[PDB]
């Protein structure tokens, strides 16, 4: 999962 | 000067919450390249799929998947402190390559797509219908993702500011705070924005005491  | 070869429909990747975040905007000019940085969303997270979207939707899924692939070897640290940069490179030939970078790792994986690949003609245009019809929908879907991870941090920042308080916060402060981030840990579950923020209200009041010392 990847975030800002 | 004529012609111009262009991008019919935004290209980025699904961020946190199944948001697409758009890298490379619609109607743009190729060639083209540009990169930006993202990061972990749970502490000790040792890889990161890439999933390539092409589209107008914020839903990750409402948007046409391109492909996927995963960035691993991703030494353990704080969630949001790696530094993963995401990079999209169009050529003249239309070729969409897309890598990300380990800036500390100093790894790498690259995925390419063939200018054919993605919605024909006719699909863009639909795209481009169905996303002007539901544009409040995903406004409504967009400032409920931003609330869940709003919320997320909070708990998350919270649980650390416990932690590293212990001795220093009063049982009487530590009951009310550790029921208040359970209320919050399952509003996040479910999709009611109201209740997210309900229970973000529960913990800032009952957590006066607990940022004084953290401070």
């Amino acid at each position: 999962t990847l975030v800002i | 000067v004529l012609l111009l070869d262009v991008t019919p429909l935004s290209l980025g990747i699904e961020t946190m919450g199944g948001v697409m975040t758009t890298l490379i905007a619609k109607n743009t000019t190729i060639p083209t390249k540009h990169s930006q940085v993202f990061s972990t969303a749970e502490d000790n997270q040792s890889a990161v799929t890439i999933h390539v979207l092409q589209g107008e939707r914020k839903r990750a899924a409402d948007n046409k998947s391109l492909g996927q692939f995963n960035l691993d070897g991703i030494n353990p640290a704080p969630r949001g402190m790696p530094q993963i940069e995401v990079t999209f490179d169009i050529d003249a030939d239309g070729i969409l390559h897309v890598s990300a970078k380990d800036k500390n790792s100093g790894k790498e994986q690259k995925i390419t797509i063939k200018a054919s690949s993605g919605l024909n003609e006719d699909e863009i245009q639909k795209m481009v219908r169905d996303a002007e019809a539901n544009a409040e929908a995903d406004r409504k879907f967009e400032e409920l993702v931003q609330t869940r991870n709003q919320g997320d941090h909070l708990l998350h920042s919270t649980r650390k500011q416990v932690e590293e308080a212990g001795d220093k916060l009063p049982a009487d402060d530590k009951t009310a705070i550790e029921s208040a981030l359970t209320a919050l840990e399952t509003a996040l579950k479910g999709e009611d924005k109201a209740a997210i923020e309900a229970k973000m209200q529960e913990l800032a009041q009952v957590s006066q005491k607990l940022m004084e010392i953290a401070q």
